[PDB]
């Protein structure tokens, strides 16, 4: 529904970016109007952002809580987070339906405290029910393990992606569905609203500090890395002397190659998840990680631990010119600290010796790029051209143009 | 705008000095990007910089940023607080509605970034019944003035994915070609129609 | 390119002394440096190298070569900003104000990279900046960045 | 360019190939399509007259 | 091209500056609308305006960073009023502020004369 | 059928295929994918996006410089001649205006 | 008290303590005083000729921010001009703008350079008169000449607020710091592995406690003490700008309450 | 093309405080650090005489 | 209506005090070893340590004085899940959004069960 602000672009709401595929990297998009008030009727009924937050290619939601607001939650969904009465009251006039009635206060102590829940809990309907239940999780708490909600209201764990993104079981997809959109429409504006609001004066952010893995225990990281070596070479002489072996899929060759891009990828998740198992809990970057909002255990690994070893066509760095990988190395150097994989991390980081193998396995993916761009668009045409015909006739059965009839039911 | 980088970044708002974290120094950030640009374009040059921008403080030293060197994070850090600021690039800040704190601790610091071309007021387009071709008496194409846009085949299949057979009408046989023509009903052809 | 295949290049200088050193049994000594470019030590066998690197740096683009901490980023971002960087913006040429030329681009205050790479002195970039130094803060702050 | 072009177009060369490493040509192409199909020279390149 | 009009954020176009209106729901609470003034006499009728007893509830919240005003919402019960609680908060302010006014005009020149002088 | 394989040439100006009938129908670069499946068409627009967190989801903030050029015709109700007049009265350089008036 | 307690003072910033205040109050004086303090700067420029490399645009922008005397300003008639806007004139009138003049020319054939000094009000010992910063200088930089390259500008002032455009604002920053140690830790200072062994004390430090104990940490306790520091531009004296502060702040209290007192 | 004056974050003018900036770095034997003697303790804005182009002596050179 | 739930000493044996700043889960056992009791709790303002001793008290009002007064900590939210192991016995576990509750002692008492809210009271 337009209106209608000032300044030369099209403002949308953050949370139907999903459903675009499309960032704010300057992208256009376009607007049709409808003229007769018949179109206008069914643009209305039938397509609009709250009756298309859930597609029934999966029967799953496809719009969520997601980026800055989603950080947010938890950061405030924890019960380590009390409001102090000053507001509470200040972030009440956003809801945006206020029941007027001000909150019974959870906390009547000394100072009077609301928990970052409570006050959440007031954007959600009354009268949804969730038993989350994640993995451990006991007659206890036992650690804000889990999720659950009653009567409109949270009690039990913290609220992240597994919950306000497009889940199965989501929180999104259980009021949709239980009261159909809206207040269902007003559920991404209030969280979205109230959240943003807690975070507009809780802070949020992210430096170099939160890359640097701890002194001490990054001496144990550099010690696994390189305690691998070990294990690459008894194998690079080992295999030297007809002791491998082989078997199956073959060949002997790269059975071989197949036992270090093992050894080395595997090698690699022990320095990293000992990298980040050893980083405060409240460690920016690790909590933006946690909630979901964006990126993950292996960005973290590669910032802070290592980074290798790069790939290409299922085979690390390939040979040639010659018999070697690069003109500063021997002849067959089936060793990693030459062909493709480094040690060290975005922080060091990288060598020369390194920093063009990494460049090159990137422009792989950067031509796999250029491809899903259009082919994926070629074969989608595909389908519709043979598909368009059918459609479900008014007898309860899915039918040909010619009414050659293709299923009894609805979809069987 | 983007860095040096590649953080495409476009402008969102445009809030005036008070409303900004003035903080603590207190200067005001000239803009302010999004965490959430950083750990999965995993992209620590972008940090890296803003703690040697900054540490060309008080020293003025132009801080060379050559591809390989024995030039560290850790060594940088060190040069930090040597002038009063905290080894990592943080700082407090304060907010520019209420004066609290901000709870977390932000990585303010200096960078340059690229003013790129291709400006808005160059990309906005707007069609309402606008000169045709001659021979096609459709829209004319962008640029000119100004019309008209483009209701690609991938588009149109996505009318009858929802089921509007009248949007879909209304935005090919009347939006653009509104034509009407007269036929004879037993060899049906063009007549003689006035 | 076809004269590589025949030839052996090194790295860095102290690659090649370390393998001088080798030559006779001598210390390695890396219980002494601290954060850096973690290089593959010591030597696989090669007993004496033919040429080496003049600096890893000029291996880079003409456009990449403005880029801060190359050899840092994900490849993939550095791909970047040197397509980009073409679309800057700022002053092309000292005498733009005579040259009549259609649609021209200048800046009206452009600046020093602050932290910039010992290969523009060369790249003549200091001297007409595509850049301009920007007191920036990665805040999560209101929603509309 | 690198004509070409029209025998393709599925990988190669676009691939960044060791032989590269030197008279780089980096990373410095254009966005998809001509992918590594314009290469830039190199700060030391050397073009034989 | 689309930019607002500047001195439109410090004019009120015909709009009535401040306007006082009841709630419903709430019973016996009004929301006060001030424009093209905010984000400044906001805050403090509320890091202040919550000192008084006799308040239960402190509104304020600008709705949206580009139109230039904001609301504020006061509850109270029982007795009055709340058009006076604001106006008795208000009041306590600006004589609040001359404590100060009065300090600094007071102990500039103070300080200003161990600097040298003379006279 | 310009080239009907046959070696005719069909050179107009400069030996060049002489714009045939046939070629027109099956481009591409013409009608069947460009003038009967994909058609531009009128009454829109486009432009960069940003982010806004304030509007509703099912909300789109529309600039003023394309409301002040789009439509949208409407007819006259009964319920509108008054309200719907004052937009014409106030010109179609005031956001709550109108261009055209059809009879 | 009380309620004020200076350190330091120059000619261009004033250091300073407010005591018995709420937190409030003292952001709402920082922002007073960053934004909405009337003051003099130009605002509209006439080309007549300009041959100079500096295009009529660039100019209008460069000899806007230039900082200009106010001192007194809301003082009128004289010694002191209402805004132009809701001026009892009609267009523009020297009742309520300042005109100003710029007649360079070039006599030289090496270089010239012409600074803030060249400028010429009118006499009005308004002022008027810009600043001049520089130490026995003639002022801020305007733009250089070579040959015959000679610019003929009318240049008249107005009335404004940082809030119209940020060339108002006579004042530089402000550098507030309630609370130095972390009383009522209203921050959660990141780590990286010793806590108070990172973040560096503050200058402003030395005059607080509550380290030692484990009282354990108060709560009742607002945040009163703040140490602010105003740096004024040059425009306006060093205050000047916190003294008009209130003053229409006080004022901006009070159409408040009239506007409910009289109904 | 010449200081920005007024810097970009702050207020303090820098349209004086360059004819003598320039005369230290290149005539006084005293560091990037001597401009510390020019009241700069903020970032901030000080990286505005610091990291600029002089783009005006060798634009000037045109004469018409 | 005096509604009182709980009148019996507790004392503290284990805090955590786990990577939160504010709040910690603390632990009480009292009478014949068959009590115990857990629950999060404010450790900013309200701090426990050891040997902390002294009772608590629930009920559901509200109109009495001194109770109001006396203690200094007061929390309120509903059950929410009250199920029974081990020879007989009731467990019921409180949560006071986000800080939870946890206790194990047969009928007496028992004019729980109620989830009407609950309102925790702690005196020192
Ligand atoms: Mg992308
Ligand atoms: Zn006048
Ligand atoms: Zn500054």
């Amino acid at each position: 529904r337009i209106r209608v602000m000032p300044y030369s672009t099209f403002r949308l709401n953050l949370s139907v970016t999903s459903p675009y595929n499309a960032d704010f990297d300057g992208d256009e998009m376009n607007m049709h109007v409808p003229q007769s008030e018949e179109t206008r009727a069914e643009i209305q009924e039938i397509t609009m952002v709250p009756k298309q937050i859930v597609s029934p290619q999966s029967n799953k939601p496809v719009m969520g809580i997601v980026q800055d607001t989603l950080a947010g939650v938890r950061k405030f969904s924890l019960r380590d987070n009390f409001l102090t009465r000053n507001a509470v009251m200040n972030i009440m006039l956003w809801v945006p339906d206020w029941d007027g009635i001000l909150p019974p206060p959870v906390i009547l102590k000394p100072k009077v405290l609301w928990t970052g829940k409570q006050i959440l809990s007031l954007i959600i309907p009354k009268g949804i029910n969730l038993i989350r239940d994640d993995d451990k999780q006991s007659l206890s708490n036992p650690t804000d393990s889990g999720m659950l909600i009653e009567n409109g209201e949270i009690i039990y764990g913290v609220v992240d992606k597994k919950t306000v993104g497009a889940s199965q079981g989501g929180l999104v997809h259980t009021i949709w569905k239980e009261k159909g959109p809206e207040i269902c429409k007003g559920f991404f504006n209030g969280i979205q609203r109230v959240v943003n609001y807690w975070l507009l004066h809780n802070g949020f952010s992210i430096g170099i500090g939160d890359t640097i893995a701890d002194a001490d225990t990054m001496k144990e990281v550099t010690r696994t890395v390189k305690e691998a070596r070990r294990q690459v070479a008894e194998c690079i002489q080992d295999a030297q002397h007809n002791r491998l072996k082989p078997e199956p899929g073959m060949t002997l060759r790269e059975s071989f190659e197949a036992k270090v891009s093992r050894i080395l990828n595997q090698a690699r998740d022990n320095a990293g998840r000992s990298a980040e198992h050893s980083l405060k809990d409240s460690n920016n970057v690790k909590q933006m990680v946690a909630a979901g909002s964006k990126g993950s255990f292996i960005n973290i690994s590669q910032m802070s631990a290592c980074v290798g070893q790069q790939i290409v066509e299922g085979k690390r760095i390939p040979f040639g010119f010659k018999y070697r990988t690069l003109p500063h190395f021997p002849k067959d150097d089936d060793s990693p600290e030459s062909r493709g994989f480094i040690e060290n991390s975005y922080l060091r980081g990288l060598t020369p010796q390194e920093f063009f193998f990494h460049a090159m396995a990137g422009r792989e993916g950067l031509i796999d790029t250029a491809v899903k761009t259009a082919e994926t668009g070629y074969i989608q045409r595909r389908l519709v051209k043979a598909m368009e015909d059918v459609m479900v006739r008014y007898d309860g059965t899915v039918r040909n143009a010619m009414g050659d009839i293709i299923q009894f039911a609805y979809g069987e | 705008f983007a860095s040096r980088h590649g953080q495409k970044g476009t402008i969102g708002m445009t809030y005036r000095h008070e409303d900004m974290p003035f903080s603590a120094q207190g200067i005001v950030p000239d803009i302010i990007i999004n965490p959430h640009a950083i750990p999965s374009r995993m992209t620590v040059a972008h940090l890296v910089e803003c703690q040697l921008s900054k540490v060309s403080a008080l020293s003025g030293f132009e801080g060379d940023a050559t591809p390989f060197t024995d030039v560290t994070v850790e060594a940088v850090s060190k040069l930090l607080r040597s002038h009063g600021f905290q080894s990592r690039g943080f700082e407090v800040m304060y907010h520019g509605h209420t004066g609290r704190k901000l709870v977390a601790q932000v990585f303010l610091g200096p960078t340059y970034y690229q003013r790129l071309k291709h400006l808005v007021d160059d990309k906005i387009h707007a069609r309402a019944r606008g000169p045709v071709q001659i021979l096609t008496r459709q829209p004319v194409e962008g640029r000119s003035r100004d019309g008209g846009l483009r209701f690609g085949e991938m588009e149109r299949d996505c009318q009858i994915s929802h089921g509007c057979s009248s949007v879909l009408r209304e935005r090919l046989f009347d939006c653009s070609d509104a034509y009407r023509v007269i036929v004879c009903d037993i060899c049906g052809l063009i007549a003689i129609a006035s | 390119a076809e004269e590589e295949e025949t030839v052996m290049i090194a790295m860095s200088p102290e690659d090649l002394e370390a393998s001088r050193q080798m030559q006779a049994g001598y210390e390695v000594k890396e219980e002494l440096d601290p954060a850096q470019r973690v290089k593959p030590a010591p030597n696989p066998h090669v007993h004496a190298w033919t040429h080496c690197e003049i600096h890893p740096a000029m291996i880079l683009g003409i456009l990449a070569s403005i880029i801060p901490f190359p050899d840092h980023n994900q490849s993939p971002r550095n791909t970047y900003q040197s397509a980009m960087g073409k679309q800057a913006m700022g002053v092309y040429l000292t005498n733009y104000q005579v040259r009549m030329d259609t649609m021209a681009n200048i800046l009206y205050y452009p600046q020093k990279p602050l932290a910039t790479t010992r290969s523009m002195e060369y790249l003549k970039f200091r001297e007409l900046p595509a850049g301009q130094n920007a007191i920036v803060a990665i805040l999560c702050y209101s929603g509309y960045n | 360019n690198t004509p070409i072009g029209r025998d393709g177009k599925l990988a190669k060369p676009r691939q960044l190939h060791n032989t590269h490493w030197g008279m780089v040509c980096p990373a410095e192409t254009p966005e998809g399509q001509a992918c590594g199909l314009v290469k830039n020279l190199s700060l030391m390149s050397y073009v034989s007259v | 091209m689309n930019q607002p009009e500047r001195y439109e954020l410090i004019e009120l176009m015909g709009l009535p500056k401040v306007t006082y209106e009841l709630d419903s729901k709430s019973p016996n609470a009004a929301v006060v609308t001030l424009e093209k003034e905010d984000h400044t006499l906001a805050n403090m009728l509320a890091n202040q305006l919550l000192s008084d007893e006799r308040v239960l509830f402190a509104g304020y919240k600008v709705p949206h960073p580009l139109n230039h005003n904001f609301i504020l919402r006061v509850q109270t019960v029982e007795d009055c009023s709340p058009k006076q609680v604001i106006v008795d908060a208000a009041k306590s302010l600006i004589t609040h502020l001359e404590e100060i006014k009065v300090n600094f005009m007071r102990e500039w020149e103070l300080k200003m004369i161990s600097v040298e002088g003379v006279e | 059928d310009n080239e009907i394989a046959g070696q005719p040439q069909a050179l107009q100006k400069s030996g060049r295929p002489l714009k045939s009938i046939r070629a027109r129908l099956k481009g591409k670069e013409g009608r069947l994918r460009g003038n009967l499946m994909g058609k531009r068409v009128d009454f829109s627009a486009r432009t960069v996006i940003t982010g806004d967190p304030n509007l509703s989801l099912d909300e789109l903030g529309v600039p003023r410089s394309i409301a002040k050029t789009l439509t949208y015709p409407e007819t006259v109700t009964p319920y509108n001649i008054y309200q719907l007049q004052e937009l014409v009265r106030n010109g179609p350089d005031e956001h709550p205006g109108a261009k055209y008036i059809i009879r | 008290e009380t309620h004020i307690t200076i350190r330091n003072i120059s000619k261009n910033s004033v250091d300073f303590v407010l005591t018995n205040t709420s937190l409030a109050v003292a952001n709402s004086l920082r922002r007073v005083v960053l934004a909405e303090i009337p003051t003099v700067a130009i605002d509209l420029v006439e080309i007549n000729v300009n041959t100079s490399v500096m295009p009529d645009e660039f100019l209008a922008h460069r000899l806007g921010m230039i900082p200009l005397d106010s001192s007194n300003i809301d003082e009128p008639p004289p010694v002191g001009l209402e805004y132009t806007r809701n001026c009892d004139c009609d267009q523009y009138c020297p009742k309520c703008s300042v005109e100003l003049f710029l007649n360079a020319k070039c006599t030289g054939e090496g270089t010239m350079e012409i600074y803030a000094r060249d400028l010429v009000v009118s006499s009005n010992s308004s002022l008027g008169h810009p600043i001049l910063a520089d130490p026995k200088s003639r002022g801020p930089l305007i733009c250089k000449l070579r040959k015959e390259q000679e610019i003929s500008l009318r240049c008249i002032a107005k009335k404004g607020i940082a809030k119209e455009h940020a060339k108002w604002s006579p004042t530089s920053a402000v550098a507030f710091e309630y609370d130095p140690w972390n009383k009522l830790q209203h921050t959660d200072y990141w780590f990286e592995n010793d806590a108070d062994a990172e973040w560096p004390k503050s200058k402003n430090a030395d005059w607080e406690e509550p380290p030692r104990e484990g009282e354990p940490f108060n709560f009742q306790e607002e945040p009163r003490r703040f140490y602010m520091d105003v740096e004024s531009v040059g425009s306006i004296p060093p205050n000047e700008i916190m003294v008009q502060g209130l003053r229409i702040l006080q004022e901006k209290l009070a159409v408040l309450v009239r506007d409910l007192d009289e109904e | 093309m010449i200081i920005p004056i007024r810097c970009f974050s702050c207020g303090k003018v820098i349209g004086d405080k360059w004819d003598t900036y320039l005369t230290l770095l290149q005539e006084d034997n005293t560091e990037g650090e001597a401009l510390d003697k020019l009241g700069l303790q903020r970032y901030c804005c000080r990286r505005m005489i610091l990291t600029h182009v002089d783009l005006i002596e060798k634009l000037l050179c045109y004469n018409p | 209506s005096e509604s009182v739930l709980l009148d019996e000493i507790f004392t503290v044996t284990s805090v955590d005090k786990q990577k939160y700043q504010r709040v910690s889960r603390i632990t009480a056992v009292s009478g014949q070893n068959d009590m115990n009791l857990t629950l999060d709790i404010n450790s900013q303002i309200y701090p426990l340590e050891k040997d902390a001793t002294f009772s608590l008290q629930i009920t559901s009002n509200l109109n009495s004085p001194d109770l109001k007064e006396a203690a200094d900590y007061i929390m309120y939210g509903k059950v929410y899940r009250v199920e029974e192991a081990k020879d007989e016995k009731v467990s019921v576990y409180v949560s006071f959004g986000g800080l939870l509750m946890a206790i194990e002692g047969s009928h007496r008492k028992l004019y729980r069960l109620s989830l009407d809210h609950v309102y925790l009271l702690l005196r020192r």
